[PDB]
């Protein structure tokens, strides 16, 4: 009964490039509804980008995107489309497709799954994993912290496990931060008892499926 | 331009409280305001479609209300499944405008962080880069200030922090702060410290090291 | 490919409408169309506004010289409509909503500032607000019919009151002020502050 939206397309593009996103309308009659495109930046709020009018073909765009995006729809296959041009870095976001019945007076009820559009002068790159030295002078008694620093890679995601999944309690894999290079950098720390430092040796299993890199690194004190 | 001001940026609440989020339209132009709930990694769901009308299949604890240019979303008894980000939205014809968002988080006891310094890896100085890492583990609330002191001097532009989602078990926050430098600048200066200010710290603590001496 | 009409309604009233589950979109067109029908019903039940024909015409010319209906154009229309209302001394008038029956018919909803209560506040010589209904019966007369509940507030009726009661020489300071009525949405309280001579 509740048949829904799938956004198709989307991927990596460079500054100045172009892309086209599809939005497949299954189970609803989008003459009575209006199709809107809304983008969510990385870890940021929601921003409306484009809209099509029900019935008639009136097209409305946000001023941040006017002159580079064009919305459209194919009534036959129950589809809507979004063309993006002269792409800039600030367009990096997840792009949702959602319907609202009527025009400009009701709520966006059914949303899509989403699609990520990364706009980077990119290079798929494996990371370099560096050890986080545990502290000989145990700063906070009882426990000491050690981890890994996945320093330079592109694109997302990376998965950091510990001792092949045995060490799970105390691990904090932090969200990645993009630097002034176009490459991400994360750290993954874990707190362990100060006694178990010399008996047990801990290893990180970093994994970067997009670049098929698989580094495993042991972290020991110096 | 039309602008919604959503407040508070975040509030912390316990299971069972009645929580009220407000957002204000910059001009009296439209009653077509909707409320959405979005849980991380997913798509926002519609809660309220007209300014006060309960949408289908939404629990009865959600309510909407309007007073002029003031719109209010209200949850009667907070359930665990209602911790998310909340967005208000307005339809000024073409201008679809969202509020900045409200993060609803779990209330918990104040807890100062554990602070750990980290020198750049011995391997990293053989790549030209240097990364000094400061870890703040298991603290609450989220408001924390990391201050990088190289020879008793602040550093800006070269520090990046990341913050974890609320702990799924103990409801705490962990933060990392990377200070990225070049090998020459790291070799010249001597004492590297990270000073942490937090609510649960009566005074700011500082974790420090000297490069090369153990 | 245009906008055919601007309706301008005045709204106070009350609303209901309820809701349901089992959202078969096939069906739920039911609810989303019942709302449209109820909106049309409301637009006919509603009271027409004080906007004269020339300003209707000017707003419609603004709407025609721009084929597409943009929110900035609606803002300019609001500016014009409130300019008219305030120019005629309808100080409390305000636009509150821009609804639609379809993308071609725009519905502008205004709150004109109807009067819900009349309040007379007396103050002693030193400005300390006091009670007393000895002057109320005479001040109730020498008040225009247009200030009573059931009319839209106009500052000209306020000036007529401020001069009729002024002619009696019984107060050292007379003020007529509209105030937002907290118990009624869009209603207006006409309060008349009287300060006595000595």
């Amino acid at each position: 009964s509740e048949v829904q939206l799938v956004e198709s397309g989307g991927g990596l593009v460079q500054p100045g490039g172009s892309l086209r996103l599809s939005c497949a309308a299954s189970g609803f009659n989008f003459y009575y509804y209006s199709i809107h495109w809304v983008r969510q930046a990385p870890g940021k709020g929601l921003e409306w980008v484009a809209s099509i009018s029900p019935y008639s073909g009136y097209t409305y765009y946000a001023d941040s995107v006017k002159g580079r995006f064009t919305i459209s729809a194919d009534t036959s296959k129950n589809t809507a489309y979004l063309q993006m041009n002269s792409l800039r870095a600030e367009d990096t976001a997840v792009y949702y497709c959602a319907r609202s019945y009527g025009w400009a007076t009701y709520g966006l009820d059914y949303w899509g799954q989403g699609t990520l559009v990364t706009v980077s002068s990119a290079s798929t790159k494996g990371p370099s994993v560096f050890p986080l030295a545990p502290s000989s002078k145990s700063t906070s008694g009882g426990t000491a912290a050690l981890g890994c620093l996945v320093k330079d890679y592109f694109p997302e995601p990376v998965t950091v496990s510990w001792n092949s999944g045995a060490l799970t309690s105390g691990v904090h894999t932090f969200p990645a931060v993009l630097q002034s290079s176009g490459l991400y950098s994360l750290s993954s720390v874990v707190t362990v008892p100060s006694s178990s430092l010399g008996t047990q040796t801990y290893i990180c299993n970093v994994n970067h499926k997009p670049s098929n890199t698989k580094v495993d690194k042991k972290v020991e004190p110096k | 331009d039309i602008q919604m001001t959503q407040s508070p940026s975040s509030l912390s609440a316990s299971v069972g409280d009645r929580v009220t989020i407000t957002c204000r339209a910059s001009q009296s132009v439209s009653s077509a305001v909707a409320w959405y709930q979005q849980k991380p990694g997913k798509a926002p769901k519609l809660l309220i479609y007209s300014a006060s009308s309960l949408y289908s299949g939404v629990p009865s604890r959600f309510s909407g209300s309007r007073s002029g240019t003031d719109f209010t979303l209200t949850i009667s008894s907070l359930q665990p499944e209602d911790f998310a980000t909340y967005y208000c939205q307005q339809h000024f014809w073409e201008l679809i405008t969202f509020g900045q968002g409200t993060k609803v988080e779990i209330k918990r006891t104040v807890a100062a962080p554990s602070v750990f310094i980290f020198p750049p890896s011995d391997s990293q100085l053989k790549s030209g880069t240097a990364s000094v890492v400061c870890l703040l583990n298991n603290f609450y609330p989220r408001e924390a200030k990391v201050q990088w002191k190289v020879d008793n001097a602040l550093q800006s532009g070269n520090s990046q922090e990341s913050v974890t989602e609320q702990d799924s078990k103990d409801s705490t926050y962990s933060l990392s702060s990377t200070l990225t430098l070049s090998k020459a600048d790291y070799e010249k200066h001597k004492v590297y410290a990270c000073e942490v200010t937090h609510q649960g710290l009566s005074s700011p603590v500082t974790k420090s090291f000297n490069r090369g001496e153990c | 490919d245009r906008f055919r009409c601007i309706n301008v309604g005045l709204m106070v009233q009350s609303k209901p409408i309820e809701m349901d589950s089992d959202m078969t979109d096939k069906e739920k067109l039911e609810y989303y169309r019942s709302l449209e029908k109820d909106y049309k019903r409301r637009i006919d039940r509603a009271r027409p506004c004080l906007l004269p024909a020339p300003v209707y015409g000017e707003v419609m010319q603004m709407l025609r010289d721009q084929g597409k209906v943009s929110a900035r154009l609606l803002q300019r229309i609001r500016d014009r409509v409130q300019k008219w209302y305030h120019d005629e001394g309808y100080a409390c008038a305000q636009v509150v909503n821009f609804g639609n029956l379809n993308t071609k018919e725009v519905v502008c909803e205004v709150v004109e500032g109807d009067i819900t209560q009349l309040v007379i506040q007396f103050q002693d010589k030193l400005g300390n607000v006091v009670e007393g209904n000895t002057q109320v019966p005479v001040v109730r007369r020498e008040l225009p019919k247009q200030l009573r509940q059931g009319y839209v507030f106009n500052i000209e009726a306020g000036k007529k009151a401020l001069s009729n009661i002024n002619s009696l020489g019984l107060f050292s300071n007379i003020e007529v002020n509209p105030r937002p009525d907290e118990k009624n949405e869009g209603g207006i309280i006409v309060e008349i502050k009287l300060k006595e001579l000595e």
